[PDB]
C-alpha cells in the first residue's frame, strides 16, 4: 500500500481454512480486514494468536452494523479468499506473465475497502502515557460511573514522595 | 533378532487390519502428549446420552485388563517366520473371505437387531409434546385461537435440545421493543415458531403477529401473563386460557428427524395413551414376530453381546460429539462426518423409500374398514343395503 | 426422422415439460411462481465459467444402443443413481458428433448405432450440434476435464433465484427458497423432472441460432430453471419444513451454494461425488450454451 | 432389587458408590410403603421429625 | 441470591410437581374439615400427552442437573474420581427406572 517494490512469493500471505474450527474462521475473517495501523515496534510472537483473537473480539464488538455483517460474511465464507482490488490486479499480472500458474480459485474482491478505525497494536513492553485531550468528537450524556478495581502491590506500589 | 519380524512382517499385518471393515474408530495419533479419542454419544432429547466409550464396568470377559508382562514372551520366548536361523518358512497370506464375511455377518446382525425399535421410534418421533396455555386475545376466540405459550422449563425439557439437533441459532428473546419483523426473522432462522419472552411489555402488532402466526412464546413463568402484553382490547385475562398438549411434530418438521407424515399423524391419533413400558412392549412384540434365525456366526454374536436390555432411550436419538467437559456439541461440518448429521431414524435408505409407499397404502380409504358409531333406531328392514 | 421446427423441438406437444402439481400437469413456470426467497447476509458473485475442453471423449466400441437420456436424467435427477461415471456411457454422445454417421438419437433417448425401422429420431445435423458439446459429459470424471463444482452453482442461483436486477448485476444475496408444499414434494418434483425428454431441450439449445435460439431461451427459461431447482435441492445444505397456520412451507437453504453433501436424506435426491462431478460438468456446458 | 445398572454392582471401582446406595436403600415392605403414601394425606398432630 | 445461584438452582429441584386440589367431594358431603377453604396438594397430575410424561421429564432434568453437579465436583483421591464417574452412571440408571 506504501508503493514499495516487494519480492514476496505470493501476493497474499494469509492462510485459507479449507476445514477449520470456529476460531480459525474468525481469525481468517479479521485477517482480511487489515485493522492494524502501521508499526515499527517489535512484537511478542509467542502470544500472537491470543492478541489476534482479542483484536477480533473487539473489532466485531464495536464496528458499524454493515462492517459487522461484512465480517460475518467472511466468517461464514471462510473458504473464499477475500482481498482488495489491487491484490487482484497483482494476481492478474502474474497470471498474464505465467499462464500455467495455480492460484486459489475461490476469491472475492472487495469493491470497497472497509473504513474502520486503525488499531494501535504494540504488544511489546512499556506502559502508555496518554495525554487526555479536553474535548473530542464524541458527545457524552449521563455516562455511568466507572469503578476502578483494587490493584495488588505486585502490579503497582504507591510511595508517598518521588 | 525379532526386530525384523516386527518391523518388516507384523507391521503389514497391522496395516491390513486397520483396513478391516469393523475397525471403525481412530485409536491413536502417535503423540502421547496431546492425543485424546473423539467421544461420540447417542443423544436423546428425552433420556440421558450414552457415550460409546466409557468406564461402564464391562470387562468383556477380562479383555479390558491389560497385562504388560506379555512383552516378555514376545521378546524372550516366541518364534517368528521372518526370524529363521535359516529354515525359510513360507509367509502365510490369510484368505480375506473369512474376516470379511464375519464382519459382514456382524453388521447384518446389528441392523436386523435394531430394526423394530427404530421403527416404533420413527412412528413416535413426532409424539413428544409440551404443555401449552393458549390465552385468548379477541372477543370471540375459540379455545384453539389466541396467543400460544409455554413455560421455559418445557422449552428446556423438549424444544431446546431439538433445536441443538437442528443446528439453528437460538430463538430471539422478545423485549416488547421487538418488531413483528424481528420475530419473523427469528422464526425463519430457527424454522420453528418459537420466541423466548424477556422483559415487558409486548406491543400490539407483535402480539397480533404471534397470534396470527401461531408463534409460541416461552414465558419464564405464568405469574402475571397479561401484564406482559399491552392488550389494547383488554380481552386478554390471566384466568382466560386453554391449557393443551402440543406435539413436537406440530412444532418441528425435519424430514429425517421428526416423522410428520399425515399418515403417521393420523396413525398416532389412533393410538391409546402410551407409557414407556407400552412402547417397549410394542418393540418386543414386533421383534418376536419378525425374528429370523441368523447364520450360526450371528447367533454366536448375539449370544456374546449378552441380554438385549436396551436401557438407552432411542427416541429422536442422534450421534454427536461431547466435550470431555461433558457438554454435547452441535453437529459440525468440518469435523463430524456427514452420516452423523441425521440418524434417519436408524433405518436404511430403501426402507424409507418403501415406507413412503406404505404410508400411501395405510391411509387408503378402502383399507379403512374400522367403523365408528352406530345409530340405534327401531325400523323394519325391507330391502336391506349395507350402506 | 422428426424434422426440427423453425422453433425448437420443444415447440412440439410431444415434448411438453410439466410437473404434477395441485392435481394437475402444471407448467414448470407456474410452479416457480410458488417459489419465494429469503435473502441472507451472504453474497453470490458469478465468475466467468471456464471454456469447456475441446476434447470429445472417444466413444468406445459399444455394440449396444445406449439409453443416453435415461443416464443423463438419472444422473441429474434420479433418486437412486450412483457411480454415474464408472459405466462411462456418456462418451457415446460423441458417436453422433461425426458428420454423416450411421448413428441416430431416437426420441426414445436411445443412441442407435444404425438407423432402424419404426424408431423416430432427431435430425442428425441438430444432434451433431448437440453432441459436439454434450459428449463432454463423457469426461466429467477424468481429472483434467473436471468442472468446478463450487463456483458454478452461483450461476444456478442467479438463473433461479435472481431478480432481473440481480442478474444484470451478476451478484445476488444468497437466498433461501420456499414454497407451500404437499408431502414428499421435492421427490415428486424430481421424478416428474427425471421423466422429462430433456434431450429435446438440449438439442434445441445447441442447434438453434439467432432469433430462434433467443425465442427458445425465453420460452424455455423456466424449464431450465426447474432442472436448476431439482439440482439445487440435491445440493442444498438442508431442506426444512415450516408450519404456517395449517399449511407447510418447504424451505431449502441455500440456492446457489453447493454444500457438497453426499449423505442421503429422505427429503431430496442426493449427489454422490460422481453425481457432483457430472452435474458440475453439465452446468458448465449448459451455461456456456445458454450465454452467447 | 433393581438398585444398580448392569455390571456396576460387581464393578470394583464402583464399590464405594454401591456401599452408599446400599446404606440408603431399605428393603420394601407393604406396611412402611402404604404408610408413606397414606401419611401424605393423614392429619399430623405430633410434629414429624 | 446474587452469588449463590447454584444453591438456589439445586434447591429448585425440590419444588413439587403436583397441584393444589380443592376437596370438592368432601365439601359436597359436609365432611368435617378444619380449614374454611379445604384443599390438598396432589403430588402429580396424570399424563395428558400421548407419550411425554411430565413427571419423568422433570426427573430427567433433575438427574441431568445432579449429574453435572457431580461432574463438576473436585475430588482428591483417585477412588473418589472413580466413584464420581460411577455415580453418573447410577444416575442414568435412576432416570430410566423412574421413567
Amino acid at each position: 500500500d506504501k508503493g514499495a517494490l516487494v519480492e514476496a512469493d505470493r501476493v497474499i500471505q494469509r492462510l485459507i481454512p479449507l476445514s477449520s474450527s470456529t476460531y480459525v474462521q474468525r481469525l481468517a475473517a479479521i485477517g482480511a480486514l487489515y485493522p492494524n495501523e502501521f508499526t515499527e515496534n517489535v512484537l511478542d510472537l509467542s502470544r500472537l494468536s491470543t492478541a489476534l483473537l482479542q483484536l477480533s473480539d473487539t473489532y466485531y464488538q464495536h464496528a458499524n452494523d454493515q462492517l459487522r455483517r461484512l465480517y460475518r460474511r467472511m466468517y461464514n465464507d471462510s473458504r473464499t479468499l477475500y482481498m482488495t482490488q489491487r491484490h487482484q490486479e497483482l494476481l492478474l499480472a502474474q497470471i498474464t506473465a505465467d499462464p500455467n500458474i495455480l492460484l486459489y480459485p475461490y476469491t472475492y474482491i472487495f469493491t470497497t475497502i472497509p473504513t474502520s478505525m486503525n488499531y494501535i497494536s504494540n504488544t511489546g513492553q512499556g506502559r502508555i502515557k496518554h495525554s487526555l485531550t479536553v474535548t473530542g468528537a464524541t458527545e457524552h450524556d449521563t455516562v455511568a460511573d466507572i469503578v476502578l478495581g483494587q490493584t495488588g502491590e505486585d502490579v503497582i506500589t504507591i510511595s508517598m514522595v518521588e | 533378532n525379532i526386530a525384523v519380524a516386527h518391523t518388516d512382517h507384523l507391521s503389514v499385518v497391522y496395516a491390513t487390519m486397520s483396513n478391516f471393515m469393523l475397525n471403525f474408530t481412530n485409536n491413536f495419533s502417535g503423540n502421547h502428549a496431546t492425543f485424546k479419542p473423539d467421544q461420540y454419544v447417542i443423544t436423546s432429547p428425552e433420556g440421558s446420552y450414552k457415550p460409546i466409550i466409557e468406564r461402564q464396568g464391562e470387562t468383556v470377559d477380562g479383555l479390558t485388563i491389560i497385562d504388560t508382562s506379555i512383552v516378555w514372551p514376545i521378546l524372550c520366548q516366541c518364534t517368528y517366520p521372518l526370524v529363521r536361523q535359516s529354515i525359510m518358512e513360507e509367509i502365510v497370506y490369510p484368505d480375506p473371505s473369512t474376516t470379511l464375511s464375519q464382519s459382514l455377518s456382524v453388521a447384518q446382525v446389528l441392523s436386523k437387531l435394531t430394526l423394530p425399535d427404530a421403527f416404533i421410534n420413527m412412528i413416535l418421533s413426532g409424539g413428544d409434546s409440551v404443555v401449552m396455555r393458549t390465552y385468548q386475545t379477541e372477543a370471540d376466540d375459540d379455545l384453539d385461537e389466541g396467543i400460544r405459550m409455554t413455560t421455559y422449563d418445557q422449552y428446556l425439557s423438549h424444544i431446546r435440545e431439538r433445536l441443538h439437533i437442528t443446528n439453528v441459532p437460538d430463538p430471539i428473546y422478545i423485549t416488547g421493543a421487538s418488531t413483528p419483523d424481528q420475530i419473523a426473522a427469528s422464526v425463519q432462522a430457527t424454522h420453528v415458531a418459537v420466541v423466548l419472552y424477556q422483559s415487558g411489555v409486548i406491543n400490539g402488532p407483535a402480539s397480533t403477529y404471534l397470534r396470527e402466526n401461531e408463534v409460541l412464546v416461552v414465558m419464564p413463568d405464568y405469574y402475571d401473563v397479561v401484564s406482559r402484553f399491552a392488550n389494547a382490547n383488554l380481552q386478554m385475562n390471566n384466568n382466560r386460557y386453554h391449557e393443551s398438549v402440543l406435539e413436537i411434530a406440530d412444532i418441528f418438521d425435519q424430514a429425517d428427524f421428526i416423522q410428520t407424515s399425515d399418515a403417521v399423524r393420523q396413525l398416532r391419533a389412533l393410538m391409546p395413551t402410551l407409557s414407556t413400558s407400552q412402547i417397549r412392549h410394542a418393540i418386543e412384540r414386533i421383534a418376536q414376530i419378525t425374528d429370523v434365525d441368523s447364520t450360526d456366526y450371528g447367533k454366536l454374536t448375539l449370544r456374546f453381546l449378552g441380554t438385549l436390555t436396551r436401557s438407552l432411550k432411542m427416541q429422536n436419538a442422534q450421534i454427536r460429539r461431547i466435550r470431555p467437559d461433558g457438554t454435547v456439541l452441535r453437529y459440525d461440518d468440518q469435523i463430524d462426518i456427514e452420516a452423523f448429521r441425521w440418524s434417519r431414524y436408524f433405518l436404511d435408505e430403501l426402507q424409507l423409500r418403501r415406507l413412503s409407499v406404505g404410508l400411501r397404502l395405510i391411509t387408503n380409504p378402502r383399507i379403512a374398514r374400522r367403523f365408528n358409531g352406530v345409530r340405534i333406531m327401531y325400523l323394519t328392514d325391507d330391502d336391506p343395503d349395507p350402506d | 426422422m422428426l424434422q426440427q421446427p423453425t422453433g425448437g423441438y420443444t415447440t412440439l406437444e410431444q415434448f411438453a415439460f410439466t410437473i404434477r402439481n395441485d392435481g394437475t400437469n402444471a407448467t414448470p413456470t407456474q410452479f416457480l411462481q410458488l417459489l419465494s426467497y429469503e435473502a441472507t447476509e451472504n453474497e453470490l458473485v458469478k465468475k466467468t465459467i471456464p471454456t469447456p475442453e475441446t476434447h470429445l471423449p472417444s466413444a468406445r466400441n459399444v455394440p449396444g444402443n445406449v439409453y443416453i437420456e435415461d443416464a443423463i436424467t438419472q444422473a441429474l435427477f434420479g433418486i437412486s443413481a450412483q457411480n454415474v461415471n464408472a459405466h462411462g456411457y456418456f462418451s457415446r454422445l460423441s458417436a453422433l458428433a461425426l458428420p454423416n454417421t450411421s448413428a441416430r438419437l431416437g426420441l426414445d433417448g436411445v443412441i442407435y448405432n444404425s438407423e432402424t425401422i419404426n424408431i423416430p429420431f432427431y435430425d442428425p445435423a441438430a444432434v451433431a450440434n448437440f453432441a459436439a458439446t454434450y459428449a463432454k459429459l463423457g469426461n466429467a470424471s477424468t481429472p483434467r476435464y473436471r468442472a468446478d463444482m463450487i463456483d458454478i452453482y452461483a450461476h444456478v442461483g442467479l438463473e433461479l433465484a435472481g431478480t432481473d436486477a440481480e442478474r444484470a448485476a451478476g451478484v445476488m444475496p444468497v437466498k433461501r427458497a420456499k414454497f407451500d408444499s404437499w408431502e414428499g414434494s421435492l421427490i415428486s418434483l424430481s421424478r416428474d423432472v427425471v421423466n422429462w425428454k430433456i434431450l429435446a431441450f438440449l438439442i434445441d439449445l445447441c442447434s438453434l441460432e439467432g432469433e430462434a435460439l433467443r425465442a427458445f431461451k425465453t420460452r424455455n427459461r423456466d424449464v431450465f430453471r426447474m432442472m436448476l431447482f431439482i439440482m439445487s435441492t440435491a445440493v442444498a445444505a438442508n431442506v426444512v419444513n415450516r408450519k404456517v397456520t395449517k399449511r407447510v412451507d418447504r424451505v431449502l437453504e441455500y440456492i446457489g451454494v453447493n454444500s457438497m453433501r453426499t449423505a442421503g436424506r429422505t427429503a431430496t435426491i442426493t449427489y454422490d461425488l460422481s453425481r457432483h462431478e457430472f452435474a458440475a460438468k453439465f452446468l458448465q456446458l449448459t451455461f456456456t450454451r445458454w450465454n452467447a | 432389587k433393581r438398585y444398580f445398572p448392569e455390571n456396576l454392582e460387581q464393578n470394583q471401582s464402583a464399590a464405594r458408590l454401591v456401599s452408599a446406595v446400599k446404606a440408603r436403600a431399605s428393603e420394601a415392605d407393604i406396611s412402611s410403603i402404604h404408610l408413606a403414601i397414606a401419611r401424605e394425606v393423614s392429619p399430623m398432630f405430633n410434629v414429624h421429625e | 441470591l446474587a452469588g449463590a445461584n447454584t444453591i438456589i438452582a439445586i434447591m429448585r429441584l425440590f419444588t413439587p410437581q403436583g397441584f393444589l386440589r380443592t376437596d370438592d367431594l368432601a365439601i359436597a358431603a359436609n365432611f368435617p374439615r378444619a380449614s374454611r377453604n379445604p384443599q390438598t396438594y396432589i403430588p402429580y397430575t396424570n399424563q395428558r400427552g400421548t407419550v411425554t410424561n411430565e413427571f419423568a421429564s422433570r426427573f430427567r432434568t433433575i438427574v441431568a442437573t445432579l449429574a453435572n453437579v457431580v461432574n463438576e465436583r473436585a475430588v482428591q483421591d483417585d477412588m473418589q474420581k472413580a466413584t464420581r464417574s460411577c455415580t453418573k452412571q447410577w444416575l442414568r440408571h435412576l432416570e430410566t427406572q423412574f421413567d
